[PDB]
RNA sequence: GCUCGUAGGUGGUUUGUCGCGUUGUUCGUGAAAUCUCACGGCUUAACUGUGAGCGUGCGGGCGAUACGGGCAGACUAGAGU
RNA sequence: UUCGGAGAUACUCGAGUGGCGAACGGGUGAGUAACACGUGGGUGAUCUGCCCUGCACUUCGGGAUAAGCCUGGGAAACUGGGUCUAAUACCGGAUAGGACCACGGGAUGCAUGUCUUGUGGUGGAAAGCGCUUUAGCGGUGUGGGAUGAGCCCGCGGCCUAUCAGCUUGUUGGUGGGGUGACGGCCUACCAAGGCGACGACGGGUAGCCGGCCUGAGAGGGUGUCCGGCCACACUGGGACUGAGAUACGGCCCAGACUCCUACGGGAGGCAGCAGUGGGGAAUAUUGCACAAUGGGCGCAAGCCUGAUGCAGCGACGCCGCGUG
């Protein structure tokens, strides 16, 4: 029917919602490979950038911010750890 | 998925009444209303109102949305504009 | 009007459903067993009957033998069902 | 493709398998090739089907494993040997058939089983 | 066919106890429509409408404790030695 | 102004981007044997856009692009390339620090904890608009409300023992992820349990309830209309968008069945209204309209609305009057 205007505007958005959160879970796997190396300042800046993503992004709609609450609490407490 | 408030049709065909209702928008016409407050009469005397006039203040208080002819049954009653007062 | 803010709403909570029972055994890790005791009649004939259930009474620190009467309450769920927790010893198994 | 020779129905009919009891076209004719009309039983069979096993039926060769020359020199191989059950006056039993059949057809005559094609070849 | 005996059922006199069961009260709940009753409206009726009732029932809170039940304990005729 | 062609100037506006909804509403009850339903409780780490409401914000920028123009393909479906363009679209700066995170603290919990302060980190948007030419429309993060929804749970609501041994993701824990969210939901490791004759596993049958019918009632039968709840949408499977999907009129895959074709390749789903065929003892008009009501967008007028609202057919069934 004439209502494909849906389809299309659902292909965009899911296009760079799930790019934007592949970023996201790269920039993660690089967090916890600096827990796991041990370079805490480095995980330190990383982790101010996922701050200036995930937020970023639950600002933009992506999450309801509850991911963005056990990613960054739960991490910044293996943080704490190591 | 506001709350309204609507004139539910009841009765006889050609001698209804309308039943005044507290309703969400997404309800069906005879829904399970929130709470009924009072009743209306097309006919009989001229725009029947038999309305509590006690709970409507709470629930616009709330935020609930009347349409059209109940905006014009709570002006007749006044409570519209007591409520606003 | 205020520059602030809205305080809080006074919410008052419910209740945790509390039921008295018999140890059966702590052969679980963390979690024993117990023999949840009822009672409930016929709906027609009457007849006063006795109801034996399970329950899964999830703890941090098993600190009970077996026979004992223990407190149980429900909570949020934690494993298969998991709604029962130890409260309170009492009543001790001879 | 002679006698004793077992080989899959590329079609919706219920067969699922027949053994081949006697090519036609001139006596003692010894190997079909594409095209060519076979006799034949049903051995297995889809239960609740158009055909019983023990029906004896007429099915064409569509599929030739060795290589039959086409005339312009190039060659056609499938995998597999399989035929379509048909009806003695040009009107195949069922309504469709899996997967591609051969093009040397003209000689066959019945031009719909290449119009059911998927694809021919 | 008879007996035994497990689960289960059932279980004497009685002190005090818990008040689980039951009972009484109170709050909530038990939607509306439908049903009963009473009014009222369609020329009556059916029907609709109003109101009350009904909604037998749950939880919460509130008193007593008879009886049952559980715990603690006793006597003895029961039964047994 | 050619006198039959121009100038979007504009009321209007095809088409188009963007915004809302399209997940409600409508229908049906196959499957489902209790997850559901009913009832009642919990839902402290359950969400809750559009409404009301208190607060704060309500700034600075970039680039691309559809549309349009040229243009390719194919029979069509439908599509590539090149030009061209804005924005409440996209993107990057905070220029809120309530709130998110961590540490520490204060008031206050056992109901697995709520309010509140400090310390360190720390982000987000918003916009501008047309107009009544400023009447108005707005826009962002929050406090808490309100609605609705989700999660869990007690109890209750068929037959069968000519089904009694069922159970390794099962049972339990640790850790981790994931989830709106506790949760073997998922998952690495470890432990060896768990259900069950106070009917496990399995089979058969079935949408459930308010309620309908019967009956003196207890009960029985039933659960069709109407109303609430739950599931399903040619069959099966999976996911996106999204506040919220199993979603009849959304996509994708698979499969069946119809149809088109230039035979290469494509399109479709009335268990929505009416309607056709079939089936069968049998169940209706291709009806009128959106006046009120109802729902959505929009400032509103206005637009849509086979739902609701009205009509037509059968003594199909109740009530009621004649056939003096």
């Amino acid at each position: 029917k004439s209502q494909q205007k849906r389809n299309r505007t659902n292909e965009r958005a899911r296009l760079r919602n799930k790019a934007v959160k592949s970023s996201l879970r790269t920039a993660v796997r690089a967090f916890r490979e600096a827990a796991h190396a041990g370079d805490k300042a480095k995980a330190a800046e990383l982790l101010a950038s996922t701050n200036r993503k995930l937020d970023k992004a639950a600002s933009k709609g992506v999450i309801h911010k509850n991911q963005a609450a056990n990613k960054k609490s739960a991490l910044a407490q293996a943080l704490n750890k190591l | 998925m506001a709350v309204k408030i609507k004139l539910t049709r009841l009765g006889k065909i050609r001698n209804p009444q309308y039943r005044v209702a507290v309703a969400d928008a997404r309800t069906r016409r005879d829904g399970r209303a929130i709470e009924v407050i009072g009743r209306y009469h097309p006919k009989e005397e001229p725009s029947l109102i038999e309305i509590n006039s006690e709970r409507a203040q709470y629930w616009l208080s709330v935020g609930a949305q009347p349409t059209e002819p109940v905006l014009k049954l709570l002006k007749i009653t006044g409570d519209w504009q007591k409520f606003k007062g | 009007k205020g520059p602030k803010h809205t305080p809080r709403t006074p919410k008052p909570r419910g209740r945790r459903k509390t039921r008295i029972g018999y140890v059966v055994s702590d052969k679980m890790q963390k979690t024993i067993v117990v023999e949840l005791e009822d009672r409930m009649r016929h709906p027609l004939y009457g007849k006063i009957i006795r109801t034996t259930k399970k329950v899964k009474a999830h703890d941090e620190d098993s600190v009970a033998g077996i026979g004992d009467r223990v407190s149980l309450m429900e909570t949020r769920p934690l494993s298969a069902t998991k709604r029962w927790r130890l409260v309170e010893i009492l009543e001790k198994a001879k | 493709i002679q006698q004793e020779s077992r080989l899959k129905v590329a079609d919706n009919t219920g067969a699922k398998e027949i053994l081949c009891i006697r090519v036609l076209g001139g006596s003692s004719r010894r190997y079909a090739g594409i095209g060519d009309v076979i006799v034949a039983t049903v051995k297995d069979a889809i239960p609740g089907g158009n055909v019983k096993r023990g029906d004896v039926v007429k099915a064409v060769v569509v599929r030739t494993v060795k290589e039959r020359r086409r005339p312009d020199g190039s060659y056609i191989k499938f995998d597999e040997n399989a035929a379509v059950i048909i009806k003695p006056d040009n009107d195949p039993r069922g309504t469709r058939i899996f997967g591609p059949v051969g093009r040397e057809l003209r000689e066959k005559r019945f031009m719909k089983i290449i119009s059911l094609a998927p694809e021919v070849l």
